[PDB]
């Protein structure tokens, strides 16, 4: 129940990679690590790979330096009736999506009885996963799905003016003016 | 195409009328309670709504919720508001819940609409979508505890809600509501109500010394105390111990203050114990209440809205009984802001106050707290009613403080004194009944005994006899001693008392005759009374809900089942009206 040497031994060589450049080695490790079965334990592994995958699978590359995950640039989920990815933004939208059904799971419920720290990171890595979100899904033009996302995480907020601003000001782009009248007045 | 429009009307003129045979209905039934054959209306118009009645009063389950779907097309308002005009069919309840699910921006009027979306599923506790409920305007404070007792489960939203609309009052409300508060930690899983309180405490300064006094006593479970209670005894230790200490300055010089003035006030009685009765113990009581001394800035707990002056050292007077004394005392009313604001810095009457040991002060305050708001209802629907509410606060377990009626008169030393009827009493005291006097003092009675009368028989109070009622000067009568109510019953619920207390001299007072005047305007104002309380059963069951779990002898777990029957929600008013009369007249002989 202690996973200690696969996470070093794994990440610090494309770690190393990173520092040297050998980028496409690294993109090809983490794709090989999360195709791979699930294990119940690794789920938070499995968390911070997704995101750190996300994180520079925007900000990192071009349009047609892009290459599909069953071709070169023990058991293995397969099939036909899989979803094959196609492009970046499908992939990443799909990374980002289980990623925040999975983290509203672990959410502590912003439970402040006297300890705060869990809280704290909780709320940080929301905000994060939300913010790759709402960038991703900005630069498309897709605004209604865009606010319902961030409708959905309205539960953790009680005095954030950040996530309340964002949900205001979402909702405008849509259309609709009452619920964003009352959203801009609190 | 004329068909069209044809419909387009009929229906509506059928909707119409159906409204307004209601309303004629309510509206003629309100007019006289009794049936009084001498006064009449035209015949041709009643019977027409009579027909109508009937012939819509048969329509089945279909054909009802196609109206709801007009009326929803017609306007929202109107749909919503569609229930309150009762209708003996719980599929229209079902429809407006689906429809406004669908729809929920169309609507926000709190103090109706709000029930119709919030419980998703009674007990169910699944489905958590589109629930958005940060908008709706703020409702009563009795609404908004509800979401903390066993009616619903927990949920985040639900929680914020009730904890957005308690921080948008006076803080006199919450001084007034603040019982039940504290019992929602017991239920409290989450702890926003925690963060809450001490917010408050922060904030003002007298809510601060209510918390303390009202927490102190309700540690423990036994009167003399022994017990602390295993599920939120530590809780309240940890709150206790957090609260104090972070107060400072003058704050703390003023509450330091008052808790000693109040413990050299209070040990009096416990000093006063191991001598015997007679003149000794009455002696050393005196020397006792002389030896303390006035100390500006304190103030009655009973009566947070006055300034003490000074003290009577000569009106000290132990009661039979545990040693209980009495005492009186000389204050100054002036507010409660101007008190809080006068407190940080250094119209006059009398004042009696009672003391006791030993003795629970819980169910008093609660049959207190539904006294007053049914004197507010009564007062705002414009009836005349009389009910005095009588102040009483605990602050130690088996301790606490009770004020006093001015110009106490009890009816058992009356009785002593003369052992004769009131009549003759009332006769030597202000005359022949053709006086002028008399007849306000017969409509006095009468004011005060039908309001006690439906309260005694509303929230089922037994143990009645002649040492408990009051009697004052005008001619009023007033109850007190309700330690036995619900369900508790001395004497083995043995059951032969009735509901109402109706003897013969009492009677006689009012004329002695069931045909008389003053009996016909005492049933009058009886049934009226009655048809003006019901529609607020929401609040008195909210209120009565969230206090079961502290474990009252009172209780025995089927009393909001009996409860709710008796209030008779699936009837209309006529109905409602004739079961009154019923009930009255069965206690009468």
């Amino acid at each position: 129940e202690l996973g200690f040497f696969l996470e070093t031994g794994l990440q610090r060589a494309h770690v190393l990679y990173f520092k040297n450049g050998n980028l496409t080695r690294g993109v090809g490790r983490f794709r090989e690590l999360l195709r791979a079965v699930e294990t119940r334990t690794t789920q938070n592994l499995r968390m911070t790979i997704a995101r750190q995958l996300a994180e520079i699978l925007l900000r990192g590359m071009c349009e047609q330096s892009y290459w599909n995950p069953l071709e070169d640039p023990a058991r293995v989920y397969s099939g036909e009736n899989i979803f094959c990815p196609q492009e970046n933004t499908e992939e990443a939208l799909l990374l980002l999506l289980i990623s925040e059904s999975m983290a509203n799971r672990d959410a502590v419920l912003s439970r402040i009885p006297e300890h705060k720290s869990d809280r704290l990171i909780s709320l940080q890595s929301a905000s994060v996963v939300y913010d790759l979100l709402t960038i991703a899904l900005g630069r498309r033009g897709q605004y209604e799905m865009l606010s319902e996302c961030l409708e959905r995480a309205m539960k953790f907020a009680f005095e954030e003016f950040h996530l309340w601003y964002q949900f205001a000001l979402s909702l405008m782009a849509a259309g609709k003016s009452a619920r964003a009248v009352k959203v801009l007045k609190e | 195409r004329g068909s069209q429009l044809h419909k387009y009307y009929m229906k509506r003129r059928t909707l119409l009328l159906s409204l307004l045979a209601t309303e004629i209905e309510r509206l003629i039934t309100w007019y006289n309670p009794l049936s009084a054959p001498e006064l009449e209306l035209d015949q041709a118009g009643e019977n027409s709504v009579a027909n109508w009645r009937s012939k819509y009063i048969s329509l089945s389950e279909k054909q009802w919720k196609d109206n709801v779907n007009l009326a929803w097309s017609i306007s929202p308002y109107l749909a919503v508001q569609l229930p309150a005009r009762f209708k003996n069919t719980e599929a229209i309840g079902n429809e407006v819940t689906r429809l406004v699910r669908l729809d929920p921006g169309a609507v926000s009027d709190v103090p109706e609409a709000i029930k119709f979306l919030v419980t998703w599923h009674t007990i169910d506790a699944d489905a958590p979508e589109l629930s958005h409920v940060l908008c709706w305007a703020p409702t009563d404070p009795p609404t908004g505890l509800s979401y903390f007792s066993s009616m619903y489960p927990p949920h985040p939203l639900t929680a914020q809600y009730g904890v957005k609309v308690l921080r948008s009052f006076p803080p006199d409300a919450i001084l007034f509501y603040i019982p039940q508060i504290v019992q929602a930690l017991r239920y409290d899983k989450m702890g926003y109500v925690r963060e809450y309180i001490l917010w408050a405490a922060s904030k003002s300064q007298l809510l601060a010394h209510q918390f303390i006094w009202n927490m102190k006593t309700n540690i423990y479970l036994d009167e003399e105390g022994h017990q602390k209670d295993p599920d939120i005894g530590d809780l309240l230790d940890q709150l206790v111990e957090e609260i104090t200490g972070s107060l400072s300055g003058p704050a703390k010089d003023f509450y330091q203050r008052e808790f000693d003035f109040f413990n050299k006030i209070t040990n009096v009685s416990a000093i006063i114990k191991p001598y015997p009765k007679g003149d000794e113990r009455k002696k050393a009581c005196l020397s006792a209440l002389s030896e303390v001394k006035v100390q500006p800035g304190c103030y009655l707990p009973s009566n947070p809205e006055a300034i003490v002056l000074d003290i009577d050292y000569k009106s000290g007077t132990p009661m039979q009984s545990k040693a209980p004394y009495l005492a009186k005392f000389k204050v100054k009313r002036c507010g409660v802001s101007e008190l809080e604001k006068e407190g940080l810095r250094c119209k006059i009457s009398w004042q009696a106050a009672i003391f006791k040991v030993g003795d629970d002060c819980r169910q008093d305050m609660l049959a207190l707290q539904i006294i007053d708001l049914f004197k507010n209802i009564f007062q705002l629907v414009g009836l005349d009613l009389f009910v005095f509410p009588y102040r009483v606060v605990a602050t130690a377990p088996g301790c606490g403080v009770i004020e006093c009626i001015p110009d106490c008169t009890s009816r058992d030393q009356l009785g002593r004194q003369t052992d004769f009827g009131m009549y003759d009493y009332f006769t030597r005291q202000y005359g022949d009944e053709s006086t002028l006097a008399f007849q306000q003092a017969r409509y006095n009675f009468i004011r005060s005994m039908a309001a006690y009368s439906l309260l005694l028989f509303l929230l089922q109070i037994k143990d009645r006899h002649n040492g408990n009622i009051m009697l004052d000067k005008k001619g009023h009568i007033i109850h007190i001693d309700f330690g036995f109510m619900f369900e508790s019953s001395p004497g083995g619920n043995l059951g032969w008392e009735p509901d109402i207390k109706l003897t013969d001299e009492m009677v006689m007072i009012m004329g002695g005759k069931m045909e008389a005047t003053p009996f016909k305007w005492f049933m009058e104002m009886c049934v009226r009374g009655y048809l003006a309380v019901r529609p607020y059963m929401d609040a008195v069951v909210s209120l009565v809900t969230l206090m079961l779990d502290t474990g009252l002898p009172c209780f025995r777990g089927q009393t909001i089942k009996l409860l709710k029957h008796r209030f008779s929600p699936n009837m209309t008013e006529r109905e409602a009206a004739n079961f009154i009369m019923k009930v009255i007249q069965s206690c009468f002989l």
